[PDB]
DNA sequence: TTAAGCAATTCGTAATCATGGTCATAG
DNA sequence: CTATGACCATGATTACGAATTGC
C-alpha cells in the first residue's frame, strides 16, 4: 500500500552513503571484477530508503603450527604445500581440496591456552578459496595425507576454525546494527544491474567500509518497518484443521514505523464481500487464488524490516504455504528480498539445561527479520500458562463457531474481521510496552553478534565472539580442545540452619557480583594458568605468582594480564550503566522491564564463568572452575567467624550475636535487638567494617532487616522486608515455599499466602485457623471452583517419560475422539484435574482434562486434595510456632469441619422427596415432617435468605461478560478456558435452577391469573 | 431437507430479528411477528410440517457451554 | 553440526518385607 | 470333631527417578 519516499539525487563520486544494517548474507558468485563468495548488507538510511550493499574480495582462512623441519622455513616447501601430488594414490588427498587458493604465509604468533612465556613462535595462514572447504581440508589435513616432499609430517592441529560471518565482523570490528559508511568515490550503484529489490543497490570492494562505533550520535534507531498480521481458516466439527483440506479466509495486517505512537497502515483481506470499518480498508475477493497473490504483492510492495506476530512460524506460515502448494498457484512464495529466491519449510531443534528442548519449524527470508513473540516468552519468562489470553492477562489485563460466522450474512463477517485484527494488533502493543527490541539491539551492540542469533542461538556464540575480539589485539590463536569426558567438581557451600520462627530482627550482608569478582581480582584466565612444571626452576613465589585452595599456581598481575577480566569489567560497566538509569524511574512495570534489562546483564557475566566449566563445549578448563568455588567457600567462612567473633558482650556491645544461616554468597547475623533502627545501624557498619579485608572489587553490603523471621529448611524461607526505617515495610519475602512453585493448584498457594498474611502481618493464628477451617469446610462442602483444582505440568523429552509412569504423559498420549489433531507437544505444559475413582494404586489412572470434565460432569476427589495436596504443606508452616499440639489443633480443626460432607443407572432415579427439617424420607410431596411442623416460618426463613444471595450472584456475572466483550445488544461467545469467568457463570445457573424448585415445595405467596 | 436446513439458519442470524441464542426458534418467530418486524411466511411453515424434532425447534448453539 | 554451571528439596510408583484370616488335614 | 502350620491376602518401608527452584 503506502511505498517508502523516493531516493532522489545521490551521485556517487561526491557523496558518501550513511546507512544501519539489519542482516548479513553469504553469497557464491558469478560476474567477478576482472573472490567468489561475495557478502549481502541489507540496511536503512537515516531518511527511510532501503540499501543492499554488495561486498567482495573476502575469502576464509585459518592457522596451523609449522612443523620444525626443513620445509615449511622453505619457500620451495611452502608452494609444494600450495601445489597438489600427481600420485595416482593421492586421489583422496587433492581432489576434494584439490586445486584450491591456499596459499602460504608466514606469521608470528602465540597460542592461548597456558602461560609459557613472552616469546611467540611461526605458524603458517591457510587461506581457503570457498568457506564450504575448510571441512574437507580439515578432513584432509589431519587424517589425510600430509606425505608431501616431507615438509609437514602429521600431525599440525588446526587452530581458529570458525564462523565465516562472525570473522568478517571481528576482521573489520562491524557489530550488530551498525553505522556503516562508503566514503565518496569508492561506490558504484550502477555496477550492479538489478538482482534484488532495494531503492539503492552498492557495489564496495571488503576495504572501503567504514564502521562508526555506537557511542554519542551514533547511539540512534533509524525508523524501521514493522509488520504484523493474523490468519483465519475454516474448519470441521471436532477436527483440527488441516492444510489441505480447510481454506484460509482472512488475513489482516497492521503496519507501523518505529517511533511513532500509533501505527500507519490497517489493512484487512477477507474471502466474501463484507461490511466497512471505519480505520482500515476492506478489500473482498471471491476465490482464494486471488486472496493469496494480494497478500504477497502487498508484502512486496510495503517492504517491511521485521515481521512479527503470535506463533506465526509453527502455525501460519507453513500453512500458507502448503495451501498455495495446494491450489496450484506459483508466484506466491517469493516472499524474500531477492527476485528469484523461493521461500521452504525446514525443522530445526534446540536444546540446552536452562531453557529445556524446543522443536521449530523455520521459512526461509533473506533480507527480513522475523520476531514470533511466543519464543521470546517462552525464551525469557517462566510463567503458568503461555496462552494469548493468559499473558495478555498477565501484562495488560482482559473454530466451529467460526465456520458459520462465514457461513452466513456480511455483518458476521465484520465481526470476524474486527475480532482478527484486535488479535493481529496485541502482540505489537506487548513489542513495544514490555521493551523487546530497544533491549535486543542494546544486547547485540554489547555482545557484537547479529540480530538473528538472538532468537535461534545459546551463550556460546556471544562469549566466543566477545574473546576473539579481545585476542586480536594482542596476537594470540585459540586451541581445539575437545574431551568426552571429564569429571565433576565441588560447588557450594550451604551452612546449617537454625530452624524455626525469629521474632527478633535479623539483617542480611551479602556480596555483589561474587564470581566475575573473584575472577578479576586474582587475576585467573586461560592466558595467565601456569602448569604445573613451568614455574620450575625458577623460584621466584613472592608477587610473580599466587596458590588457590584447590592448588593451582597463577601468575601475579605485574606480569601479564588475562582477557577474562576485561570482557567481565565491560560486562560489569554496562550493567552499573543500566542500574544507574533504573534508579529514576516511578511507573512500577517500567522499573521491572529496567530490572529484567539489568538481569539479563547479570546473567550474561555470569554464563561468561560458567563457559569454562561447560565440558561439553568448545574450551574447557575446570581449573578455573574449582579455584573460583574454592575461592567462595573460603570467603564465606570468613564472613560467619569474622561477623560472629567481633561483635559479643566483652567487647563493649550489648549482645554477641549468633549467624543462623549463608548460602554461598549472602549471611543472615541475628543481632539480638529488637528496634530496626539500631539493627539496620550496626548491620551497615558490619558491612561497610567486613570489606575492608579483602581485594578490590571485592565487597560486602547491607541489603534488608527482616521482621519477623520464618525459617523452614535449606532454601525454604519467608519473612518481611524492610528497606528504610520511615518507609516502614515493603511486602513479604517467600522463598521456595509453595506460592511460587508451578507444580501445585492455585487453591494451595492461595491457601499458603493468605495463612502467611494472617500469620505475619497481624500476628492472629486464631483468625488463620478459622480461614484454613472454612477453606477445608468449603473444599468439602463442594462449593469450590474448578479453576483453583487445575494442575499443570510440563511434556519434557519423551524417553525420559518413558522411564517412569506419569500422570500428565498419560493424559497427553491418550488422545481424543474428537480430534487426533491437536494434542501437546514435547516442550509444553499439560493442564489436569484428578477425578475420583476406586484405583488407589494409580493416580494417573485418575486424570482427565478439564474442558472435558466440564462438559462431561465428572465428580472430583475432595480425599485426595484434602491429604495430598493441601495437609503436608499446612502441616510444614504451621508447627515451628506452637509444639505438636498444633498438628492435633489444626487435624482436630479438621474434626470438627470433616463431619460436614456434600453428596449408567443414573439415569433410573426414584427422587425420593425429603423433609427439610429432619432428613426423613417419606411418602408425599409437602416440604415439612409432621413432627417438625409448629416449626415451619422459620425453615421458610431459612434458605430465601440463601436464594437472595444467588440471585445477587447471577447478575453480578452475566453483565460481566458484556462489558469484557464490548457489545451489550449481541450474544457473548467466549469459553476462554483461562478466565475465571467461563464455569463460574455455569454453575449458578444450576445452583439458582435448584434452590428455585426447593421454595416452591411451598405453595404459592398468592394468585396469578387475576 | 438439506435446504430447509440452511433456511433456518439463515433466520437464526439476520440481525432485524432479534439477539436470539437463548430461547426456541418459534418462539423469536412470534417475539418478531408482534413487534410485526417483518418474519416471513417460510420459516413458519416448516416449523408445522413437522414434529418436536430437536434439530428443527432449535437455536444453531443450542449445545455448546455459552 | 549443536548445547553456560552445581546444590537441594519434594512427591509418586514399584518392589521388598511384616503380619493376620482362612483352611485343610492329621490326631 | 478338633490343633497345627501352610497358604493367601493386605498393609508398612525402602529406593530411585522426575520436576522445579535457589545461589
Ligand atoms: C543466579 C546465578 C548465580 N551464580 C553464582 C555467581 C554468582 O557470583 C553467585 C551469587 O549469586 P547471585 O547473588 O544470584 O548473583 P550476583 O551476586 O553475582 O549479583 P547480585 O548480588 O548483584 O545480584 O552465584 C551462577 O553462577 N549462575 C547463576 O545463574
Ligand atoms: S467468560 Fe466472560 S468475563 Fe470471562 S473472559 Fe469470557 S467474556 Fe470475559
Ligand atoms: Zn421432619
Amino acid at each position: 500500500r503506502w511505498l517508502r519516499p523516493t531516493p532522489p539525487a545521490l551521485d556517487p563520486q561526491t557523496e558518501p552513503l550513511i546507512f544501519q544494517q539489519l542482516e548479513i548474507d553469504h553469497y557464491v558468485g558469478p560476474a567477478q571484477p576482472v573472490s567468489v563468495p561475495v557478502l549481502r548488507a541489507f540496511g536503512v538510511t537515516d531518511e527511510g530508503f532501503s540499501v543492499c550493499c554488495h561486498i567482495h574480495g573476502f575469502a576464509p582462512y585459518f592457522y596451523t603450527p609449522a612443523p620444525p623441519g626443513f620445509g615449511p622455513e622453505h619457500m620451495g616447501d611452502l608452494q609444494r604445500e600450495l601445489n597438489l601430488a600427481i600420485s595416482r594414490d593421492s586421489r583422496g588427498g587433492r581432489e576434494l581440496t584439490g586445486p584450491a587458493v591456499l596459499a602460504v604465509e608466514l606469521c608470528s604468533r602465540e597460542s592461548m591456552f597456558g602461560y609459557h612465556g613472552h616469546g611467540p613462535s611461526p605458524f603458517l595462514r591457510i587461506t581457503v578459496a570457498l568457506p564450504r572447504l575448510v571441512a574437507p581440508a580439515r578432513r584432509l589435513l589431519e587424517q589425510g595425507i600430509r606425505v608431501a616432499g616431507l615438509g609437514t609430517p602429521s600431525f599440525a592441529p588446526y587452530e581458529a576454525n570458525v564462523d565465516f560471518e562472525i570473522r568478517f565482523m571481528v576482521d573489520t570490528d562491524i557489530v550488530g546494527c551498525n553505522w556503516l559508511e562508503l566514503p565518496a568515490g569508492k561506490y558504484a550503484l550502477r555496477l550492479k544491474e538489478k538482482a534484488t529489490q532495494c531503492q539503492l543497490e552498492a557495489d564496495v570492494l571488503w576495504s572501503d567500509v567504514v564502521s562508526h562505533p555506537p557511542e554519542g550520535p551514533w547511539q540512534r534507531i533509524a525508523p524501521l518497518r514493522v509488520l504484523s498480521f493474523d490468519i483465519e481458516c475454516a474448519g470441521r466439527k471436532g477436527i483440527f484443521p488441516e492444510p489441505e483440506r480447510d481454506p484460509v479466509i482472512q488475513i489482516c495486517s497492521l503496519g507501523l514505523r518505529w517511533g511513532e505512537p500509533e501505527p500507519f497502515l490497517r489493512l484487512a483481506l477477507t474471502l466474501r464481500p463484507c461490511a466497512p470499518i471505519l480505520g482500515a480498508k476492506v478489500q473482498s475477493y471471491e476465490k482464494e487464488e486471488d486472496l493469496l497473490q494480494a497478500w504477497s504483492t502487498f508484502i512486496r510492495i510495503m517492504d517491511p524490516d521485521v515481521i512479527t506476530g503470535y506463533n506465526i512460524q509453527n502455525f501460519d506460515l507453513p500453512y500458507l504455504i502448503s495451501r498455495a502448494q495446494t491450489l496450484k498457484v506459483q508466484t506466491f512464495p517469493f516472499l524474500g528480498r531477492v527476485a528469484g529466491l523461493c521461500s521452504n519449510i525446514r525443522d530445526s531443534s534446540f536444546q540446552s539445561k536452562q531453557t529445556g528442548r524446543r522443536d521449530t519449524k523455520v521459512v526461509s527470508m533473506v533480507g527480513r527479520v522475523q520476531m514470533d513473540m511466543l519464543q521470546v516468552l517462552l525464551r525469557e519468562y517462566k510463567l503458568r500458562s503461555y496462552t494469548l489470553n493468559a499473558v495478555s492477562f498477565h501484562f495488560l489485563g482482559e473454530h466451529s463457531i467460526i465456520t458459520d460466522l462465514q457461513n452466513g450474512n456480511d455483518q458476521t463477517r465484520r465481526r470476524l474481521a474486527v475480532y482478527c485484527l484486535k488479535d493481529a494488533y496485541l502482540p505489537l502493543r506487548l513489542l513495544e510496552r514490555l521493551m523487546v527490541l530497544v533491549n535486543a539491539v542494546e544486547m547485540a551492540r554489547v555482545t557484537g553478534v547479529p540480530l538473528s542469533y538472538l532468537l535461534s542461538r545459546g551463550q556460546q556464540v556471544k562469549v566466543v565472539s566477545q574473546l576473539l575480539r579481545q585476542a586480536m589485539h594482542e596476537g594470540l590463536l585459540m586451541p581445539v580442545v575437545k574431551s568426552e569426558g571429564g569429571e565433576d567438581y565441588t560447588g557450594a557451600t550451604v551452612i546449617e540452619p537454625l530452624k524455626g520462627y525469629y521474632d527478633v530482627p535479623i539483617a542480611t550482608l551479602d556480596f555483589s557480583s561474587l564470581y566475575p569478582s573473584i575472577m578479576m581480582a586474582h587475576n585467573l584466565c586461560y592466558t595467565t594458568l601456569l602448569r604445573p612444571g613451568t614455574a620450575q626452576k625458577l623460584g621466584l613465589t613472592e608477587d610473580q605468582f599466587i596458590r588457590t585452595p584447590t592448588g593451582d599456581e597463577f601468575v601475579k598481575t605485574s606480569v601479564r594480564k588475562g582477557l577474562l577480566p576485561q570482557i567481565l569489567e565491560n560486562l560489569l560497566s554496562a550493567r552499573k550503566r543500566a542500574k544507574a538509569e533504573l534508579a529514576k524511574e516511578t511507573d512500577p512495570l517500567r522499573r521491572q522491564v529496567l530490572d529484567g534489562r539489568q538481569l539479563a546483564l547479570k546473567v550474561s557475566a555470569n554464563s561468561v564463568y560458567g563457559f569454562t566449566g561447560a565440558q561439553v563445549g568448545k574450551l574447557p578448563c575446570l581449573e578455573i572452575s574449582q579455584s573460583v568455588t574454592g575461592f567462595g567457600r573460603q570467603m564465606i567462612e570468613k564472613t560467619k567467624q569474622l561477623v560472629e567473633s567481633k561483635y559479643t558482650v566483652e567487647n563493649g556491645y550489648s549482645t554477641s550475636a549468633k549467624v543462623v544461616y549463608g548460602d554461598t554468597d549472602s549471611v543472615m547475623c541475628r543481632f539480638g535487638v529488637s528496634s530496626v533502627a539500631e539493627a539496620m545501624a550496626l548491620g551497615r557498619e558490619a558491612a561497610d567494617w567486613v570489606s575492608g579485608h579483602f581485594p578490590s572489587p571485592i565487597r560486602l553490603e547491607f541489603e534488608k532487616v527482616y521482621f519477623p523471621y520464618l525459617l523452614i529448611s535449606k532454601k525454604r524461607y519467608a519473612g518481611l522486608l524492610f528497606s528504610s526505617r520511615p518507609d516502614a515495610h515493603d511486602r513479604m519475602d517467600c522463598k521456595g515455599l509453595e506460592a511460587v512453585r508451578r507444580d501445585n493448584c492455585p487453591l494451595v498457594a492461595n491457601l499458603v499466602t493468605a495463612s502467611l498474611r494472617r500469620l505475619l502481618i497481624d500476628r492472629d493464628p486464631e483468625g488463620a485457623v478459622a480461614h484454613a477451617q472454612d477453606v477445608i469446610s468449603d473444599l468439602l462442602c463442594n462449593r469450590i471452583d474448578i479453576s483453583q483444582l487445575v494442575i499443570t505440568k510440563e511434556l519434557t523429552r519423551a524417553a525420559s517419560d518413558y522411564a517412569g509412569k506419569q500422570a500428565h504423559v498419560e493424559l497427553a498420549e491418550r488422545m481424543r475422539k474428537r480430534d487426533p489433531g491437536s494434542a501437546p507437544s514435547l516442550g509444553d505444559r499439560v493442564p489436569y484435574v484428578i477425578i475420583s475413582a476406586a484405583k488407589g494404586v494409580a493416580a494417573y489412572m485418575k486424570s482427565e482434562d478439564p474442558l472435558f470434565v466440564l462438559e462431561h460432569s465428572l465428580p472430583i476427589d475432595t480425599q485426595y486434595y484434602l491429604e495430598q495436596q493441601l495437609a503436608k504443606p499446612l502441616l510444614r508452616i504451621f508447627e515451628p510456632i506452637l509444639g505438636e499440639g498444633r498438628a492435633e489443633a489444626v487435624l482436630l480443626r479438621g474434626d470438627h469441619t470433616r463431619c460436614k460432607t456434600v453428596l449408567g443407572l443414573l439415569a433410573f432415579a426414584k427422587r425420593r422427596n425429603c423433609c427439610i427439617g429432619c432428613r426423613t424420607v417419606l411418602s408425599h410431596q409437602g416440604a415439612v415432617c409432621e413432627f417438625c411442623q409448629p416449626r415451619e416460618s422459620e425453615l421458610y426463613q431459612k434458605e430465601v435468605s440463601h436464594l437472595n444471595a444467588l440471585e445477587e450472584r447471577f447478575s453480578r456475572l452475566w453483565t460481566q461478560c458484556q462489558r469484557c466483550q464490548g457489545s451489550l445488544h449481541e450474544d457473548v461467545i467466549c469459553t476462554s478456558r483461562d478466565c475465571p469467568i467461563f464455569y463460574m457463570r455455569k454453575k449458578v445457573r444450576k445452583d439458582l435452577e435448584d434452590q428455585e424448585q426447593l421454595l416452591r415445595r411451598f405453595g404459592p405467596p398468592g394468585p396469578e391469573a387475576w | 431437507e438439506e435446504a430447509e436446513l440452511e433456511l433456518l439458519r439463515q433466520f437464526d442470524l439476520a440481525w432485524q430479528y432479534g439477539p436470539c441464542t437463548g430461547i426456541t426458534r418459534l418462539q423469536r418467530w412470534c417475539r418478531a411477528k408482534q413487534m410485526g418486524l417483518e418474519p416471513p411466511p417460510e420459516v413458519w411453515q416448516v416449523l408445522k410440517t413437522h414434529p418436536g424434532d430437536p434439530r428443527f425447534q432449535c437455536s444453531l448453539w443450542h449445545l455448546y457451554p455459552l
